[PDB]
């Protein structure tokens, strides 16, 4: 009725602070590991060159 | 250019009468004309519906 309640009350602030920091850490990780991926596609010049070769030119 | 009706393929800026004079031998000159004439007579396009698909 008296002791354990008081010590729980004393614990509350530190735990709240640490959990807030942990959540911030996880969202920070979410944004950190995002990168824009630029894909590379076969240049159409080679396609045009192959078309010319097929024509026997 | 299709509305113009002009050759779809690219056409180089050449004056073959000068090339005739310059070249000692006819054969390379004739071959060059054959290639460019064929090139200017061919459309270099691929169906973009299938390509996108």
């Amino acid at each position: 009725d008296i002791m354990v309640p008081s010590f729980v009350y004393n614990k509350l602030p530190v735990i709240h602070f640490l959990q807030e920091k942990r959540a911030e850490q996880k969202l920070r990780r979410v944004l950190d590991e995002t990168y824009t991926e630029w894909t590379e596609e076969l240049d159409q010049a080679h396609v045009t060159d192959a078309i010319t070769r097929s024509l026997n030119i | 250019r299709e509305e113009e009706g002009l050759p779809g393929g690219p056409v180089p800026r050449i004056n073959w009468p000068q090339e005739y004079s310059s070249f000692i031998d006819r054969e390379p000159v004739v071959a060059k004309r054959i290639r460019y004439d064929t090139l200017a007579s061919t459309t270099l396009e691929r169906d973009e519906k299938q390509i996108e698909s």
